[PDB]
């Protein structure tokens, strides 16, 4: 593990705190390898717990989101030239392990390019656990650590699934305490009511629109929705305009 | 202060040789295109996904695991209501009623504990929570940690 | 009119436009006058409409609120020691007319102490009439000038109810072209309705209190709600918090 | 900038004998209390008020009167949703469904054009728009005094 070690980024301000970086092949056949950034506490705070942080998408970078413009040490300066120190990282207080999966996400990757095109939870799932056990034979210090898993959006998926399998198998170096989940998908048919509800409680869709929704898409998924769901999303999107779905009061991006 | 094109940062950064040297990536030269923030191919490609996580939540919950959910609450991505909704459908009780919940001397936002799970809201929070609400986002993270209910 | 002409107000930076204010007795009788204040317009931009704005409560001052913390020409200072001009004043385009009503509101007074325990509609709509008619007579050369009624809140009963007098009346030296009105009084049924679906769209209250309110204040009006009513309204309270009610995301004063 | 506090001011300035004599009030002395930015007595004192201004509103509809409602969308004290209902039950015809305004890059809110009257939203403003959001309450006066819908 000594090997996955960050002397320092470009750019990077000092700090007092371990960082740790590489990969770890999930499917030795596949030439499946995810990539993993772990940011720990500062000593004086160890030993911490270790937390595993998830982004969604599907398809969506751990490192990207989490690690570089939310709850990670660091922020990007602009035009990429620099880091910054957040002020409020979670490293903190935790040690925070921040993984990018599926293969072929971020820095993951895969040897067998179709792979990229059949991703799914399942594999997601089996995939992310084999990570975490070979990890913790990386670093054998963490055994036993009191574990949480966490992440946004599509990751609503994710921790569950792989809490799960963590949980049915009974891995005793792995000392999983709990999950956490922010804005994330829970249940299809509930989402899509409480979704469309709080647009037109917002003021962003026309009440036709509203209702159109709620007659297109309550049958479907929300990863796979009909046409009819589809054709009643465009139009509320374009009801909505040039705003930032992801915070409805702040600027959009120039 | 709050900028919006942070992605485009990241982008530029990861992008550069320098870095991925830095963080052992990209070892061999191997990795056949640019570094994006997300994968397009998968997730226009995606296959199986269940339609609820609730069987799952109850398994959990019944296992004794900590659960906790939260929410900003001016996303429109995965809005509050869709949670809200969702969480009401396992049909938990409740220990403690939605109530306001204090960082400083401001509403962070609110409050329901159920038996089993607890659910936070994070007051004026979009999508990314520790981007919009980073000082919010940690007292979250500590409280949760400890496994203690938000504060009033 | 030329007796209520300002010539400076303490504090006050200097301006292009007159400004004047003063009182119009509306119940000779009862001894009741309601104080006005207008901000024209810059000559250049002359001859404007006339707006005539009220701010509701009922029982809140048009001067202290429209005028000075919102659409008026000049924002006071901290510890009240000054003005400052807004840069976004109404009167940039329209000839803006602040009334205070009814009486005992702000300036205006009655003589008539009985009179502030037994306001109400329909006598705060004959009064703003009145002193209107009597307006043009002191400011004669607005008369026929096109002319527009508005303000918020509570103002949602005052705005449509004087706009109907205005238009049944006749007065021809009155040229009324509409009316606007914000985030008003409409519907007490349909406003309690939006009002509680939003709130709980808004995070602010529990589920049951939600449903307790829907139980509690259906019947009722906005203005004179039951007893189970206010013990719905009494909870819902305590879920939100110290947050301001009239702007749910920035902060309270300390 | 933004001052939650400006109540306060403002009941500092007009209390003034400076101030009140500027204005040509309180001319006698006669006025026996202290200027308040609300008279508590007849707030709690309200008499006659009709459930509804529905009716109301029909007829000047139908006199040809322009009318135009606004909204503030992060009021919770006469919040959007409240006026979307009420509007709703005129049962007027759409001319123009919602739709974003903007104003410069930024969208300010949206609007409705119904047969006979405008609805507009005004995005982020609290109760008093032209408190919160200046700029955007200014266009919106300007665009009604015009009697045209508002830009896109
Ligand atoms: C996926 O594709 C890469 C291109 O083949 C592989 O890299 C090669 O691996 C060979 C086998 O062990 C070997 O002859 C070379 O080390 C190597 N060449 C380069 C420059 O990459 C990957 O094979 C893996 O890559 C690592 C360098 C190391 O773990 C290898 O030993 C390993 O098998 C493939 N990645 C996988 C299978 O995860
Ligand atoms: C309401 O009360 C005030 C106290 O009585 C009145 O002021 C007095 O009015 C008398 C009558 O015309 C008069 O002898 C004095 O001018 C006066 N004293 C003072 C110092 O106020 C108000 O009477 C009105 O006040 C104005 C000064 C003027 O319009 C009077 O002529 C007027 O009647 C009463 N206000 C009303 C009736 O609106
Ligand atoms: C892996 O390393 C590469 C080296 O800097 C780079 O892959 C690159 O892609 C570019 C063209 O498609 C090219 O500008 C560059 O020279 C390059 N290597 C070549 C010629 O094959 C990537 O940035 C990087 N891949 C990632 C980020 O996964
Ligand atoms: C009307 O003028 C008054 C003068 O400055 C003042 O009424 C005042 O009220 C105060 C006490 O209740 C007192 O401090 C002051 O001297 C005074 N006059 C008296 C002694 O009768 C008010 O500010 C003003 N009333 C308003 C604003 O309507
Ligand atoms: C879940 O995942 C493992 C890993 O690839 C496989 O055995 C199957 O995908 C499994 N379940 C399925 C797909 O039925
Ligand atoms: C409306 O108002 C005038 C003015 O005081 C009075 O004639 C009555 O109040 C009227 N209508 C009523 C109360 O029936
Ligand atoms: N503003 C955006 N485009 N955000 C994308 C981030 C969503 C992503 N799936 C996550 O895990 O957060
Ligand atoms: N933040 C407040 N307390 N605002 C009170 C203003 C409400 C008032 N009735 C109006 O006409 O606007």
């Amino acid at each position: 593990h000594a090997a996955d070690r960050i002397a320092r980024l470009p750019g990077q301000p000092a700090v007092d705190f371990d960082m740790y970086s590489g990969y770890i092949t999930v499917d030795e056949g596949a030439g499946r390898s995810l990539f993993y950034l772990l940011q720990e506490a500062p000593e004086d705070a160890q030993p911490a717990p270790l937390v595993l942080w998830l982004n969604g998408g599907p398809g969506c970078s751990s490192v990207a989101y989490g690690a570089s413009e939310e709850l990670g040490a660091f922020r990007v300066k602009p035009r990429g030239a620099g880091l910054v120190l957040n002020e409020y990282r979670w490293n903190k207080v935790a040690n925070v392990l921040f993984l990018d999966s599926p293969a072929g996400v971020g820095f993951s990757y895969t040897n067998t390019s179709s792979d990229i095109y059949t991703s799914g939870d399942n594999r997601t799932a089996h995939d992310s656990y084999a990570f975490l056990a070979k990890w913790f034979e990386r670093f054998p210090h963490y055994k036993y650590r009191d574990f949480y898993i966490a992440g946004e959006s599509y990751a609503g998926h994710y921790v569950p699934e792989l809490s799960q399998l963590v949980h049915r198998s009974k891995n005793p170096v792995i000392n999983l305490k709990g999950f956490m989940v922010g804005n994330g998908l829970i249940d299809d048919y509930h989402d899509y009511v409480g979704t469309f509800e709080f647009w037109w409680n917002h003021g962003i869709v026309s009440d036709d629109t509203y209702r159109r929704l709620k007659e297109a898409c309550l049958h479907d998924s929300f990863i796979h929705p009909s046409p009819a769901c589809d054709a009643a999303t465009d139009v509320a999107t374009a009801e909505q305009g040039n705003i930032d779905m992801y915070s409805l009061y702040t600027p959009v991006c120039n | 202060s709050y900028d919006p094109c942070t992605e485009r940062y990241s982008t530029a950064y990861y992008n550069r040789r320098d870095v991925q040297m830095a963080l052992h990536a990209n070892v061999t030269g191997a990795m056949n295109y640019t570094w994006a923030t997300c994968s397009d191919t998968i997730n226009t490609h995606w296959h199986d996904a269940p339609r609820s996580m609730l069987p799952i939540y109850r398994e959990l919950i019944a296992a004794g695991l900590r659960i906790w959910v939260f929410s900003g609450d001016t996303d429109a991505v995965v809005p509050l209501t869709a949670t809200r909704y969702s969480i009401g459908a396992l049909g938990l009780p409740t220990t403690t009623s939605w109530y306001p919940w204090y960082d400083d001397q401001e509403v962070g936002g609110w409050s329901q504990v159920y038996k089993g799970l607890t659910l936070v809201s994070v007051r004026g929070a979009g999508h990314e929570v520790p981007l919009h609400r980073p000082r919010q986002a940690l007292v979250l993270f500590q409280y949760f940690l400890q496994g203690k209910p938000m504060p009033g």
